[PDB]
């Protein structure tokens, strides 16, 4: 496999941003279900 | 019982469990080697720059790759199908004990001579006596002579359980309308613990087995204390 | 009766770039959107029963 | 025999871990033979070894509602 | 066989007509002169109320919930008993 | 342009219209079962014939008007419909294991004995003789059909295929009176169970059967048919025999040797 | 035309597509149901609640990864992609009939989805055991969806495989043989075969389940004459089958990847490979009963059974030692995609030998509904099927996408992965030799340490998960265009140019009749 | 005929990677939010 | 009788499956049923390749049973040996408008 480059090469800072919303999009939500678990319960 | 961080199985409280360990022991000599060559195989054919792309050929060596792994699984087998014919076998037991699953604990019936029935429940978390195994005790134990061959008939008033007592190499489901036949026999006495082996609703978890085996004469009066 | 397989043969390779389901004329789309309305609209229902089935009541 | 009844033997009809067949025949066994033996005014207690062997392994519940259903009229086992 | 004829290599659609006109339909008709005959409202059973018969593990999702789809009440009873 | 003889479809609703016709039709089965209502099930069930008809017209246009069924692309065809008919023969299999545990090794409930304690089957030299009968007629009649098609006579495989279809007809109404006479029922546990889901399933088998040489007597009414073309009325016969095959197993089955 | 062109379809390559798409999306909620079994088990005592709740999550866990993730993936996906660019095939035979095969399997899902928010959802196992499942233990309409998730999801599979084996008989070049199509070719002609006889077989029984709790049989009710047993042999009479279905192909991606990445020009023994899969199929129908070893049946049964499950050992055999012998004198190229298919080799065979173990009706008394099997199942599942996946998928990206990924992250995504599944799953093998049970939310003391270790491992696994979809962005963001592609000669699905055009062989290839 | 090539086979669009970010994010994210929330309404009724 | 009323193909068949049915009777396969059978397949008589385009993709099967089929595109031009066994392969454009 040869490649052309890239391109719209993604910088490292473009990079860090797509690893940052990515593991918040997973990582956000769970994270909210899990923590008022005990408030669930009490009903 | 299981203690903290075991590896293996249970100590053989029964030598049907004993012969399991020492054929278990066999079985994991071959799959510990087998796993090692393949690892062992795979780093060879990684580690070397002398190359060999063009055409090659197949029937003589694909002789060894059958012929090798056939004679490895009759070893297996042979064991293997001398241990389960040997757990029907001719026995002459001197008690029939019937045991009932229901949603959720476990019923005994000891009805040779008297009409002796009774329930078997788990002790919550909060009444456990300092030193109880959590999720492991019963109110009411499953008293039973030591050193005797046992006839235990499985059924259940509901849904599937299993009866399952790991250390003597035990487990027969529940099936409801079904009386499932197995044999049990101590070495020795003590206290020997289990738990349900098939998904039954909410308490599956905590509907467990504990065994108390004890002389012959200790139990002909538990019998008698029941009724 | 008579054959007039051939009549319906011209009208089925007519160049007009209809695809197959539609190249019959009028009916087809009324049979086509006729149908397209019942399975999303019963899809819209179906949906709402799922709804209201998950929740207890009385 | 009955002397030194501790439980039910081997028996070689029923050699296999499934025994819903020995407490189910065990039980016509009984059942047949004491409609036989109050019929003819004979003794019972020749019938016992098959009431002791049922007894042995059938569950409770099982003749519990196998009673009621020969009472009832309900029992779908010949006798 | 139970069975005894003899081949007939004379033409396909007018052997298989042969054979429909000349044996499958005859068939047919005996079969039919011998249930015509044999079939007829046969003394229905005395009820038992056997436990194994006659559930019902959750209503019929139609009716009362009690009755089955092609219910006869002349030889069909309900759990309880037949109806009048 | 394309140089290779298969057909390249083009873009259908109905596989979308088929795939939501059965969410409609299981969550509405679902909505009479639990909340006893016919409204979701109804409107599947519409949807469905609308898309089954709509689905199978564009395949006559596309073999009788556009002429896309190439001696290829009708040997896929072959192929296809064997592979399925094995799919329903795994299907059928499962219902004859059902019947062939329960009534091998009945239970203490039952008896311990086959057939049941309260039970009273049907006579299988009665009415299922009969049934037997017309359905083995109905191959009779179906091969005059093939015969006279391949030879050129319009109608003696008009006449065939009618007679075929009337006796199909014939067996559906015998079968749905035998159900009505009966003296048990689908709840009369297990010998009523395996009786009516296996008769059950196979008599639907039939209609579908029906209305498939139904649509294949209209087709050849319109002359969509040639001496050595006529592929659809093939997976027809072939549906038909495998119908009849499946009622034999039954009969020997469920009816003489389960009496 | 957006319409016309993804709703619409006709197109085997616009489909395969498709598939990718929703059995990646499956594999989001499989990941998720996962991690919550392993939060519940991570410490001791309950988190969620009792059994119920955690036996709904655990159920669905399971037709998630198996009918909406690998299958769908493994089958529709690289199918529908490769199957016909490796036979010089235009489309497959019947592509309408291949698109309703897709649409079928979101409403599958559904019905899935409605089950776990109606009632209490149906916490029955993916084995769905009556009494359990029927009607007074779990009343309610979970357990009639979950049966109505099967039977759309089994529709799709039978009217697929119905389209596969036709396209791979039917639709080759003239001069092609069955004996000179590519292994991948063959292992999917296979897994349809098994598809198309085992289905309905389950159809058949989870029917009898519809019937019992909804029109008053009694298939599976003693009350009525029936037996739960009968239920687990239709059920393990497809079940065993449905597991060979779910290697096969991982078979076929690890004969091409290991063969192409060792600059071999075409994989050691062809027609062993051929034989091997055709008898993994084969004896993989007359198994059945070995998951019925403690249900109490005559014991000269047992002993065939056990003896019976262990052949397969011996075709499976010449697969292992084939891949490794296409790697001798391989001119080794160190890819993402090898060390994927180099892992499968190793746990795949771990895995292949805990199951010889279970073969023993003798163990398998102590071993049964223990971890030790969930150990088994996940070393040849998560360490195999979905390694054959992550393989294809990393090496056959740019032919869908006509892109590069990044090799260097991509070894990172492997890197994690290897130390999470790893890490999950060799404590439960000392778990159930210490004979914890399956299907509980809490257990005893004892067994907390390697229940801990376990559930780190699932929290490796998830960094993994997460960084996969960050890779596959990256990936589209740069455009990097595929230029040139190695041992094309042998390859002809990398022939037609990154990706693909609409249509491919419009005209078919020549290939001569010596 | 339909767009042929690199980025035009698929039914989304590449044609700005921060809008394909955003994409992503929901599609994966949903899923993966799916089971939590499913786990959350069986607690929330009783 | 018969009195007919049956249509033949012969009548009744349009579109490509009478394209087919009228090419074969001639002794012709413009849409590639049938295989083509080999040449000596030397430079003087290579393996002659009929095509609608400027290339079309050959596949080699090198010698009978081979498990293998050697693929690669084929071009207007000089004739093209397979890169496996040297054999002769040639493009012979022509069409199908009327
Ligand atoms: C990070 C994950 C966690 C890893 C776990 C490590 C454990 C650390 C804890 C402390 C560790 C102390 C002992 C180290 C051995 C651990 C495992 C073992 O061999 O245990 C033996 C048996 C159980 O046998 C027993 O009955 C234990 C008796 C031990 C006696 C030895 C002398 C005393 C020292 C041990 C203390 C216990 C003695 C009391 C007990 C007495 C009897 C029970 O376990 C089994 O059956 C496990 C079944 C797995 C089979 C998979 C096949 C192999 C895959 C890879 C092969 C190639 C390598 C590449 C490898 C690459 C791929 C992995
Ligand atoms: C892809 C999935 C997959 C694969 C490939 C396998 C492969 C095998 N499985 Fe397993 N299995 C499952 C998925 C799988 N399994 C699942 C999901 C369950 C549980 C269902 C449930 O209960 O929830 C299960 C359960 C299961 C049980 C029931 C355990 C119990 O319920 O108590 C048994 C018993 O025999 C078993 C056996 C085997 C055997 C013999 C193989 C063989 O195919 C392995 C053969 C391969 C090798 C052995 C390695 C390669 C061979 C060699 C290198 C040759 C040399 C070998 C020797 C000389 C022995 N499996
Ligand atoms: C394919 C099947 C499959 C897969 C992959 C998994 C993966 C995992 N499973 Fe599961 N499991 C089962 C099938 C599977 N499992 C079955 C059948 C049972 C028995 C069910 C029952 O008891 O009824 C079971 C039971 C089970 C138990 C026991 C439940 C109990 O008894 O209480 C546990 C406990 O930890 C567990 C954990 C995990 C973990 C940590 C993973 C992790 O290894 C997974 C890590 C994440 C991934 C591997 C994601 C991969 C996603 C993709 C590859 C999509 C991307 C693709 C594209 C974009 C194209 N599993
Ligand atoms: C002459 C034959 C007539 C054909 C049948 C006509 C109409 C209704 C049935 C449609 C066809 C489907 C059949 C399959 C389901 C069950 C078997 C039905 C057989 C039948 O007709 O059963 C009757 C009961 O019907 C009942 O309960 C009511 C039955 C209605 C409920 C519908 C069943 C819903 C479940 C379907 C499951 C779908 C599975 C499909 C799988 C797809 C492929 C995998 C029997 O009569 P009875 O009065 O009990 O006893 C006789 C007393 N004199
Ligand atoms: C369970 C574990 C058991 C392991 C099994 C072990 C097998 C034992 C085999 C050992 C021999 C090693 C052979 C492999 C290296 C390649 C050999 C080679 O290159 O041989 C060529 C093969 O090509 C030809 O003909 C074409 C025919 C090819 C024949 C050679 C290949 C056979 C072996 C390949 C399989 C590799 C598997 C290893 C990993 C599992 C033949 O060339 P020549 O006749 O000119 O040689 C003459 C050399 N003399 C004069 C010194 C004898
Ligand atoms: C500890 C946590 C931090 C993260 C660790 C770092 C992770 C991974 C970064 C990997 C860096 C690149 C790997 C080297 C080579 C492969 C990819 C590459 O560097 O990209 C090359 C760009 O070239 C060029 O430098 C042109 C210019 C573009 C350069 C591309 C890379 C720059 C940014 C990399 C760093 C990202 C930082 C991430 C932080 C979250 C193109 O690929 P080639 O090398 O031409 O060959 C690949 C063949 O398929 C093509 O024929
Ligand atoms: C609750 C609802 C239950 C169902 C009720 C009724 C449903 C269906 C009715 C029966 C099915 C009828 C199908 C007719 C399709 C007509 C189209 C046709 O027959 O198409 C033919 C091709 O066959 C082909 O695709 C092959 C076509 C095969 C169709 C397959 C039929 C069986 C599938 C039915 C579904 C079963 C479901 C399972 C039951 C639980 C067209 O080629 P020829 O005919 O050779 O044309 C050539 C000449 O015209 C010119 O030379
Ligand atoms: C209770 C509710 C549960 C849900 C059940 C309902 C599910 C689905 C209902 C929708 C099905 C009806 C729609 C019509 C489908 C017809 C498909 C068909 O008949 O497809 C044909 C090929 O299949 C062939 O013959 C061979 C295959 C023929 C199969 C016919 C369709 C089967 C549908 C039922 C499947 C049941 C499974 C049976 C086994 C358990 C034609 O192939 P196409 O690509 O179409 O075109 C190609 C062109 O060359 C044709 O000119
Ligand atoms: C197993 C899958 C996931 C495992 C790893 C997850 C790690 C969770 C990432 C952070 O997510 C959470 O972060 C906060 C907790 O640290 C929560 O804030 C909660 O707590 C704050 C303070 O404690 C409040 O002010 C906030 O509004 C909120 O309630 C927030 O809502 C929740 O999304
Ligand atoms: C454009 C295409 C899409 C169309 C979708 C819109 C349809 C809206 C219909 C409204 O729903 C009705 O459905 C059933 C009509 O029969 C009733 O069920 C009732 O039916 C039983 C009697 O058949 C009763 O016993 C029950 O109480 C049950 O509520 C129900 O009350 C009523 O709300
Ligand atoms: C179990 C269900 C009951 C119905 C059974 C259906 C049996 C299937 C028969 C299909 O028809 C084939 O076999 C016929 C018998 O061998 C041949 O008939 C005829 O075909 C020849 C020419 O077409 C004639 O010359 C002969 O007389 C011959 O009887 C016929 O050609 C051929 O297509
Ligand atoms: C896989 C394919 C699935 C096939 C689906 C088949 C659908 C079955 C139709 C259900 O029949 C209904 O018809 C009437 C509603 O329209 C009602 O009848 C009523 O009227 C009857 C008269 O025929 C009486 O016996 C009763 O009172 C009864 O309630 C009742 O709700 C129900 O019987
Ligand atoms: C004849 C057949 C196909 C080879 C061919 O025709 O091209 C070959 C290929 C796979 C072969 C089998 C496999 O190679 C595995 C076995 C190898 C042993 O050396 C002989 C028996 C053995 C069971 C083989 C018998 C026979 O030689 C097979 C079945
Ligand atoms: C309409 C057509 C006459 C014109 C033609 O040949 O196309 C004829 C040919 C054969 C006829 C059919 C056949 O004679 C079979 C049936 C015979 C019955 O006596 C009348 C209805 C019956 C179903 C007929 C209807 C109609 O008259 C048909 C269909
Ligand atoms: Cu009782 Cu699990
Ligand atoms: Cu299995
Ligand atoms: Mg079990
Ligand atoms: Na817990
Ligand atoms: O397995
Ligand atoms: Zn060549």
């Amino acid at each position: 496999i040869t490649a052309k480059p890239a391109k719209t090469p993604t910088s490292p800072k473009e990079q860090a941003i797509g690893l940052s919303v990515t593991f918040l999009s997973f990582l956000l939500p769970a994270g909210w279900v899990l923590y008022h678990l005990d408030n669930y319960k009490k009903s | 019982m299981a203690y903290p961080m075991q590896l293996g199985f249970q100590d053989a409280t029964s030598p049907i469990m004993e012969e399991l360990l020492h054929f278990h022991d066999h079985t994991l000599m071959i799959v510990f080697l087998i796993s090692s060559l393949v690892l062992y195989i795979i780093s060879l054919m990684l580690t070397t720059k002398l190359t060999h792309t063009s055409t090659m050929d197949a029937q003589e060596v694909e002789t060894i790759w059958t012929i090798l792994p056939a004679i490895i699984l009759i070893l297996i087998a042979l064991p293997s199908l001398r241990i389960l014919y040997m757990m029907d076998e001719i026995n002459n037991p001197s008690l029939t004990v019937k045991t009932m699953g229901h949603q959720w604990y476990w019923s005994y019936e000891y009805t040779d001579y008297e009409d002796l029935s009774f329930d078997s429940y788990m002790i919550p978390t909060s009444e456990l006596k300092p030193g109880e195994l959590r999720l492991l005790e019963v109110d009411n134990r499953v008293v039973l002579p030591m050193e005797m061959t046992i006839r235990m008939l499985v059924s259940s008033e509901d849904v599937l359980h299993s009866w399952a007592v790991p250390s003597l190499g035990l487990k027969t489901d529940a099936i409801p309308g079904r009386l499932n036949q197995t044999t049990l026999m101590s070495s020795r006495p003590g206290l020997y613990y289990g738990q349900c082996s098939e998904i039954c609703g909410s308490n599956h978890s905590f509907m467990p087995i504990v065994l108390e085996l004890v002389p012959l004469k200790y139990f002909e009066k538990w019998s008698a204390s029941m009724l | 009766f008579e054959n007039r397989v051939a009549e319906k043969q011209k009208l089925f390779q007519e160049d007009n770039g209809l695809p197959v389901h539609l190249k019959g004329g009028a009916t087809d789309n009324i049979l086509y959107r006729v149908t397209m309305t019942l399975c999303l609209g019963g899809t819209l229902y179906s949906l709402y029963c799922l709804g209201w089935a998950s929740f207890p009541h009385k | 025999k009955i002397k030194n009844y501790q439980t039910a033997p081997f028996d070689s009809r029923f050699p296999n871990q499934n025994q819903t067949r020995n407490c189910w025949q065990n039980y016509l066994d009984f059942h047949r033979c004491e409609k036989a033996m109050t019929a003819k005014g004979g003794d019972v207690s020749v019938c016992e070894w098959y009431r002791r062997v049922y007894k042995s392994l059938c569950p409770i519940s099982w003749v519990s509602t196998w009673d009621d259903r020969r009472a009832e009229g309900t029992f779908p086992g010949k006798i | 066989a139970s069975a005894a004829k003899g081949d007939h290599g004379g033409t396909g659609a007018r052997t298989w007509r042969f054979l429909t006109f000349g044996l499958a339909l005859p068939s047919v008709a005996l079969c039919t002169l011998n249930s015509w005959l044999h079939s007829g409202h046969r003394e229905r059973p005395a009820f038992i109320p056997y436990h194994h018969l006659r559930i019902r593990t959750k209503p019929f999702s139609w009716g009362d919930g009690n009755h089955t789809f092609f219910h006869n009440p002349r030889v069909n009873p309900l759990p309880t008993g037949y109806e009048k | 342009h394309q140089t290779h003889a298969y057909h390249m479809v083009n873009p259908s609703p109905w596989p979308l219209t088929g795939a939501l016709s059965a969410l409609l039709m299981t969550s509405g089965l679902t909505m009479w079962f639990h909340f006893n209502s016919m409204t979701l099930l109804m409107i599947g069930l519409t949807t469905n014939m609308l898309t089954m008809y709509q689905w199978w017209r564009d395949v006559i246009r596309e073999s009788t008007f556009q002429g896309h069924h190439t001696p290829a692309v009708q040997k896929g065809l072959r192929y296809g419909m064997i592979l399925f008919i094995i799919s329903e023969v795994l299907f059928f299999t499962g219902f004859f294991w059902a019947f062939y545990h329960s009534s091998l090794a009945p239970t203490p409930e039952l008896g311990g004995c086959w057939p049941p304690t309260g039970i009273h089957p049907l006579n299988p030299l009665e009415v299922p003789l009969l049934n037997t009968s017309v359905l083995l007629a109905s191959g009779v009649s179906i091969t005059w059909a093939h015969h006279s098609l391949m030879e050129g006579d319009r109608k003696h495989m008009l006449q065939a295929l009618f007679i075929t279809i009337t006796l199909g007809v014939y067996f559906t109404l015998l079968q749905a009176s035998e159900y009505y006479e009966a003296p048990f029922t689908i709840s009369d546990g297990v010998y009523g169970s395996t009786f009516f889901v296996a008769t059950g399933f196979h008599g639907l088998h039939v209609i579908i059967g029906s209305t498939f040489l139904i649509v294949c007597f209209f087709r050849q009414l319109k002359f969509h048919f040639t001496s050595n073309h006529h592929f659809g009325f093939e997976a027809a016969a072939w549906y038909w025999h495998f119908v009849d095959v499946v009622w034999l197993f039954l009969y020997v089955s469920i009816y003489w040797w389960g009496s | 035309m957006f319409i016309n062109r993804w709703l619409f379809s006709t197109n085997h390559k616009d489909i395969g597509t498709l598939y990718l798409l929703f059995g990646a999306w499956a594999g989001m909620v499989g990941t998720a149901l996962s991690l919550l079994i392993r939060a519940e088990l991570g410490q001791p005592g309950t988190l969620l609640g009792d059994d119920q709740i955690y036996n709904v999550v655990v159920t669905a866990h399971a037709f998630v990864m198996i009918f909406f993730m690998v299958m769908p993936i493994m089958i529709g996906g690289f199918g529908n992609w490769l199957v016909p660019l490796m036979i010089g095939a235009p489309d497959m035979a019947f592509p309408r009939m291949n698109n309703m095969s897709f649409w079928l399997l979101p409403p599958s899902f559904l019905l899935l989805l409605a089950s776990s928010m109606v009632e209490a959802g149906a916490g029955t196992g993916w084995t769905v055991y009556p009494p359990l499942a029927g009607n007074l233990a779990h009343a309610g309409a979970s357990v009639d969806l979950t049966i109505f998730s099967l039977h759309l999801a089994g529709v799709s599979s039978i009217l697929g495989a119905i389209n596969f084996i036709t396209t791979i008989i039917n639709m080759k070049p003239p001069a092609m043989s069955q004996y000179q199509t590519p292994l991948f070719v063959w292992s999917v002609m296979i897994t349809a075969v098994l598809l198309l006889l085992s289905l309905p077989v389950l159809a058949a029984g989870i029917t009898m389940l519809l019937t019992d709790r909804n029109l008053n049989t009694t298939f599976f009710d003693p009350a009525g004459g029936g037996d739960p047993i009968l239920y687990q042999h239709l059920f393990w009479f497809f079940g065993h089958p449905e597991v060979y279905i779910l290697i096969l192909p991982g078979f076929g991606m690890i004969s091409h990847i290991v063969t192409y990445y060792s600059g071999k020009k075409e994989p050691f023994g062809y027609m062993g490979m051929v034989w091997a899969m055709m008898s993994i199929g084969f004896l993989g129908f007359i198994v059945w009963a070995h998951h019925m070893f403690t249900v109490g049946m005559d014991v000269d049964t047992r002993a065939y059974f056990t003896s019976a499950t262990m052949i397969i050992a011996i075709p499976t055999g010449v697969k292992v030692f084939s891949w490794l012998a296409t790697l001798h004198g391989g001119n080794i190229k160190w890819s993402p995609a090898m060390m994927w298919a180099l892992g499968f080799i190793f746990l795949f065979t771990v895995g292949g030998l805990t199951g010889i173990v279970l073969a023993n009706s003798s163990l398998d008394i102590v071993l049964h509904d223990t971890y030790y099997v969930v150990a088994h199942f996940h070393y040849v599942l998560s360490m195999g099927a979905v390694f054959a996946i992550m393989g294809g998928f990393v090496h056959w990206f740019p032919l869908f996408s006509g892109y590069t990924l990044n090799d260097t992250w991509a070894k990172i995504h492997f890197a994690i992965m290897f130390v999470g599944v790893n890490m999950t799953f060799f404590p439960q093998h000392f778990l159930g030799l210490s004979g914890m049970p399956r299907r509980y939310s809490d257990y005893p003391d004892a067994y907390t340490m390697w229940n801990t270790i376990s559930s780190m491992g699932s929290f490796i696994s998830l960094t993994a998960v997460m960084l996969m979809v960050f890779i596959i962005w990256e990936a589209f963001a740069s455009k990097r265009e595929v230029l040139t592609v190695d041992l094309t000669t042998t390859n002809l699905e990398w022939l037609n140019g990154c990706p693909p055009p609409y249509h491919t062989f419009e005209e078919p290839t020549y290939v001569n009749l010596k | 005929h339909y767009e042929e090539g690199p980025g035009k086979n698929i039914p989304f669009s590449v044609e700005n990677k921060w809008r394909l970010l955003a994409m992503m994010t929901l599609f994966f994210g949903s899923g993966f939010a799916a089971p939590f929330f499913i786990v959350r309404h069986q607690l929330l009724k009783k | 009788a018969s009195g007919g009323g049956v249509p033949t193909d012969e009548e009744q068949a349009t579109g490509l499956e009478r394209e087919v049915m009228l090419a074969a009777r001639k002794g012709q396969d413009p849409y590639n049923i049938l295989a083509p059978k080999a040449t000596s397949g030397t430079k003087e008589d290579p393996n002659l390749v009929p095509s609608i385009t400027n290339k079309r993709i050959v596949g080699c099967i090198c010698e009978e049973d081979n498990s293998t089929v050697i693929w690669f595109w084929l071009h207007k031009g000089e004739a093209q040996r397979c890169p496996s066994c040297g054999t002769h392969y040639k493009l012979v454009p022509h069409q199908l408008a009327h």
